[PDB]
């Protein structure tokens, strides 16, 4: 389902599908604008076939799947005699840039603010612009606008490692770079490809650069060893640098370039600027390509595809890198460990005044949300078979452990606080575990009764790495040591140096200074601070802590000071911490 | 380089330094009795290809491996099986002897001790798992059954988990630890190794050591739980085991835990309305034991009449006696304090 | 990721593997009682032939679009063909069809023949020839 | 196998003064050059201040060839 409205210049406007011949859409990397051409049935002999005009100016509008791809300007129209039929040309709104014609003294300015500032000069509207952060100092003298901001995103370009393009969508002008969308459909020999072409190129290889000072005498030469190994010549490139400018070679070289020129079965999606994958027929490898050039026809009931396409690299097998995601082991309470596994008879316990008991060991009104139960307390009930043998096996618990029960119940089940205190709470003489369940009124006690599960007592670690108590051990040998800036040794420590020893003693590598620090690792928050944390305070990481928990760290404060431990709320300054174990 | 030679190359130079005037080609006299050994010098590069590789202790695969190691005099650790207790219902007076094997799915496991159901000293007896391994650590409520059948026994449970069962060391584990112990240098001179052997054991956090405490050639160790706590026994008895492991010829070594200092606080206070004695009593109980949690070495009175004031509901204060008199209570090494008895008088 | 395979592979370059499917296992199934087989307390799983088999028995026994888990592609549409709907010849070539295009959709399962188709009574007979990688 | 390990050398460590602008602060980890050498500063350093304009600073990477003259 395609659709073509035009809008005249009086107010008119005309849905014209039932009468268009054809239709070509097409683009291309090096313009800025995209074009569009059609056909429409018309003839002068025949009076039943005369149609509406559609003057020079009209604006054109494209739609396939009820989605708007495409809104210009009609520049060309045609008629022949011979034929019945007219045609037209359109452009995309992309060529007013290159109308413009400004001389602008440009001085350690960000890219994305000389973008912005050339597209409202003359008056645009502007969707999204890369961001780079990148600066460029340049004087421009009757340029466009186009040619200035491709110039200073090809400057940009030379440090970021990227391909920028600029795209006129509807009504709005971006600037996006290349590759980052990749589409979902996938050219394949047997399914969807009509016709293939592949090329390998060596005419436009460079290995070889000589930079030239202002005044044409040569300072430096360079070799790529890996091009030349490929191409036993040597083509040679000639640069010149200025006074206020350094030049770098190795954005200079240029290597072999191969292509595709392919014609199959997609969809709208294809087109210029984003990244495709065709997979080939005799290795069944994936390659990734560039789109550089596109166009798309319907005409007799049928749609087809031309591309050119610019190879980029082979997609790795599964994945390169094997990002896997970082995940904790345990989501919510984490190295739970020696939980010896009891069988345990459950008892309803209900509050009852006359009864009762309702204190707990400290005399507290007992709360039906803390999940809170009764068993043995050392001391508190004792029988004669509860020998010293029996003991070390079935061990009594203490005030305030917290034990896992099991009921077999939805809701029954978890983390138990022994604080309730009930009489006879004891264990037989098989093991069995005597745990009174609290319950918040009669009927929930009445309808548990007496059932019979298993407790988990005495399972807990509570670390967080072996690395940690390593760290830790060292950071405290060092305390006392006289402070020193820039030393890095056993002798005296700087405030990032000692941590730069102590995670080096566990494998870790950090940056020297503690700034760059502030830049590895995961971001941490002061609520969830461990043991061997990372801590910064001032915009200036001057002195970074290691976090030893407890609200203490250790660290060098400073010249004049030695190594000690301090109290983190004495530090107002947080903000932020990293975690690198 | 081995890989390129093969059969058609070491042939085909064979034939080229033969100089001979005939023939040399497939289906040729010369050609077949100089090939047959070719092929076979062919098959004999591959095994010097592996030689080198099964040489080294990198990659030694097992046997080797195990040669390796017992020449470093490293030993690969078998597993123990694991130790467990059942019991025995059903008829009183059946008799249930030493040997008798018990099962749970296809596991096997032996009763210890002779134990006879319904007698004084419990149904109760060890139970010993027939093979080592992880899989044997059976969880609680499982039912066991007899392979001989025993007249009189109903059915066998456990009442805890079994632990104790104990895998092979794999050749990884074995390689890891050969280079951690031969990269570790152990001398005996600084005092370092013993608080380094100390914190190698886990549900440690704070260590000191006081040299010749008991005399000449003796050690203390001082090992410390989470916020310096007292640790467990099983903690000191790991602690213990690891350093004297670890320990060379000529010291001993004792580990011990922290213990609790005797601490009576006795005043004369004016409450405030409504409030009784019990209630400031229980507040200033847990003030006091949170200011025990964070205080170090000596005890300062100026804190304790300080947080003996700052209790809700009382009004005035007098006469605070701590443990008899208003000094200050030092506090050695391994020792912290604990409330002992209150002596409040309105 | 440096090569360009698309002309002509590097000769010191190695294809990495040959792409071929694993060993095709399945859980035991019996027929006569249409349930899984229990071996030692524990699901008896078999290998290649028997376990195409059992596949092949819970393909045709399913229909076509009447569960909503299954995709447009599972099941069989045999079951329009009951109470002699179309003529008989149009049903045999609607079986075979369906038989066909139903069991294709396996990666093990190569190529199907229905050869022989007889009427009798009110029973349609007939012959399948399955052909596999094994 | 006998645990001996090699050495990779240590890093060239120096320091620099910076002259400019009063009030200009060089940022902790503010990289620098010398020809194809290259170094970062060690700490926060503002031009005319009391502390002076030296700021320590150490080599990106390990060899003889950090070992900067005067």
């Amino acid at each position: 389902m395609i659709k073509i409205w035009v809008h005249i210049k009086n107010g008119s406007i005309y849905d014209i599908t039932d009468i268009v011949d054809k239709v070509s859409w097409s683009g291309d990397y090096k313009s800025p604008s995209r074009t569009l051409e059609f056909s429409i049935i018309q003839s002068s002999f025949d009076n039943v076939f005369q149609q509406i005009d559609i003057p020079i100016a009209s604006t054109v509008c494209f739609y396939v799947d009820e989605k708007e791809l495409f809104r210009g300007m009609i520049i060309n129209r045609s008629k022949d005699s011979s034929s019945n039929e007219i045609s037209f040309v359109s452009k995309d709104m992309g060529f007013l840039l290159t109308q413009s014609e400004v001389s602008y003294n440009f001085k350690d300015k960000l890219v994305e603010d000389i973008a912005k500032q050339v597209f409202a000069e003359n008056r645009l509207s502007v969707g999204i612009i890369a961001k780079t952060n990148v600066k460029y100092t340049k004087m421009f003298i009757g340029v466009n606008g186009y040619d200035t901001i491709m110039s200073a995103y090809t400057e940009a370009s030379k440090k970021t490692k990227k391909k920028y393009m600029i795209e006129a969508n509807l009504d709005k002008f971006n600037v996006i770079e290349k590759g980052t969308v990749t589409l979902s459909v996938m050219f394949e020999e047997g399914f969807n490809i009509i016709n293939t072409t592949f090329s390998e190129s060596m005419e436009n290889v460079k290995n070889k650069v000589i930079v030239v000072d202002q005044y044409g005498s040569k300072i430096s030469e360079k070799i790529d060893n890996e091009i030349f190994k490929e191409v036993n010549v040597i083509m040679q490139k000639v640069i010149q640098q200025q006074e206020n400018q350094d030049v770098d070679i190795d954005s200079e070289f240029n290597g072999i370039e191969k292509s595709c020129s392919l014609k199959g079965y997609g969809d709208v999606s294809c087109i210029t600027g984003r990244g495709v994958k065709v997979k080939d027929s005799y290795t069944k490898l994936v390659g990734l390509f560039y789109i550089d050039t596109d166009k798309h026809t319907w005409q007799n009931g049928e749609y087809q595809i031309e591309l050119e396409l610019n190879f980029q690299n082979l997609m790795d097998e599964k994945s390169a890198g094997q990002d896997e995601p970082k995940e904790e082991s345990n989501l919510g309470g984490e190295d739970y460990a020696g939980g010896k596994e009891f069988t345990a008879e459950f008892t309803a316990y209900c509050p009852r005044k006359e009864e009762g008991g309702d204190t707990d060991c400290r005399k507290k009104k007992l709360d039906p949300s803390k999940k809170t139960c009764a068993a043995p307390m050392v001391g508190k009930y004792e029988q004669t078979y509860y020998t010293k043998e029996f003991l070390n096996k079935h061990p009594l618990l203490n005030y305030g452990d917290e034990i896992q029960v099991i009921t077999g119940v939805s809701g029954r089940d978890g983390v138990y606080k022994v604080n309730d205190v009930g009489p006879a709470i004891t264990i037989e003489k098989n093991g069995t575990y005597h745990i009174d369940i609290l319950f918040g009124n009669v009927e929930e006690a009445s309808k548990f009764g007496r059932r019979k599960g298993k407790i988990i007592i005495g399972g807990y670690s509570g670390n967080v790495s072996d690395k940690a108590k390593i760290v830790i051990s060292e950071a405290k040998k060092h305390l006392g040591k006289p402070y020193k800036w820039g030393g890095n040794g056993p002798s005296s420590f700087d405030c990032s140096g000692l941590m730069v020893y102590c995670f080096k003693k566990v494998n870790v590598s950090l940056p020297r200074t503690s700034n760059q620090q502030s830049k590895k690792g995961k971001k941490v928050e002061q609520k969830n601070l461990q043991a061997g944390d990372l801590v910064f305070f001032h915009n200036p990481v001057s002195h970074v802590g290691l976090y030893i928990g407890n609200g203490e760290f250790l660290h060098a404060p400073q010249k004049g000071d030695v190594v000690k431990i301090s109290k983190l709320s004495s530090r107002r300054d947080f903000n932020t911490a990293r975690r690198v174990l | 380089m081995y890989s390129d030679q093969t059969y058609e190359v070491i042939k085909n130079r064979t034939l080229e330094n033969i100089n001979l005037d005939i023939y040399k080609g497939e289906g040729s006299f010369l050609n077949n009795m100089v090939s047959g050994n070719n092929l076979e010098l062919s098959k004999i590069y591959l095994e010097l290809s592996k030689m080198h590789k099964m040489a080294f202790i990198q990659d030694t695969y097992n046997q080797f491996l195990d040669k390796r190691v017992n020449e470093f005099g490293v030993y690969r650790k078998l597993g123990t099986e694991s130790n467990g207790e059942v019991e025995f219902i059903g008829e009183k007076g059946t008799v249930i002897n030493n040997g008798t094997i018990i099962s749970y799915r296809d596991l096997l496991f032996v009763v210890i001790k002779d134990v006879t159901i319904g007698s004084e000293e419990g149904d109760n007896s060890p139970v010993q798992a027939l093979e080592v391994g992880k899989k044997y650590n059976l969880p609680t409520n499982c039912e066991f059954k007899l392979v001989d059948n025993i007249s009189g026994v109903t059915k066998i449970t456990n009442t805890r988990s079994f632990e104790g069962g104990t895998d092979i060391e794999t050749d990884e584990e074995l390689k890891e630890r050969f280079y951690k112990i031969q990269r570790n240098q152990a001398t005996s001179g600084n005092k370092a190794h013993y608080e380094e052997w100390a914190l190698e054991v886990d549900g440690v956090y704070n260590v000191k050591v006081y040299p010749r405490w008991d005399g000449p050639g003796t050690v203390k160790v001082l090992i410390f739980g989470k916020n310096n706590q007292a640790v467990d026994t099983e903690t000191i008895e790991r602690c213990q085991q690891h350093i004297d492991e670890e320990k060379p010829i000529g010291p001993t070594i004792t580990v011990v835990t922290p213990l609790p200092i005797e601490i009576s606080i006795s005043a004369v206070m004016k409450l405030e309305d409504g409030y009784t004695l019990d209630n400031v009593k229980e507040s200033f109980l847990e003030s006091i034991n949170t200011y025990f949690r964070d205080i170090r070495g000596e005890i300062i009175y100026t804190k304790v009449m300080g947080i003996l004031i700052n209790t809700t509901g009382v009004h005035d204060l007098s006469n605070l006696l701590i443990n008899g008199s208003t000094d200050n209570i030092t506090i050695n090494e391994d020792k912290i304090p604990s409330v002992t008895t209150v002596n409040f008088s309105e | 990721s440096t090569i360009f395979p698309f002309i002509g592979v590097p000769e010191d370059y190695i294809l990495p593997k040959t792409e071929e499917l694993p060993i095709f296992r399945e859980v035991a199934w019996d027929f006569e009682k249409d349930e899984p087989i229990l071996e030692k307390g524990d699901f008896k799983i078999i290998e290649k032939k028997e376990a195409l088999k059992v596949w092949i028995y819970k393909c045709i026994k399913t229909n076509r679009y009447e569960h909503e888990i299954y995709s447009l592609e599972y099941g069989t549409e045999l079951s329009e063909l009951i109470g002699q709907k179309y003529t008989k010849g149009l049903t045999e070539s609607e079986a075979s069809r369906f038989i066909k295009e139903a069991l294709l959709i396996n990666p093990y399962i190569l190529e199907v023949n229905v050869k022989s188709a007889n009427f009798n009574r009110d029973i349609l007979s007939a012959n399948v020839k399955v052909s596999t990688i094994y």
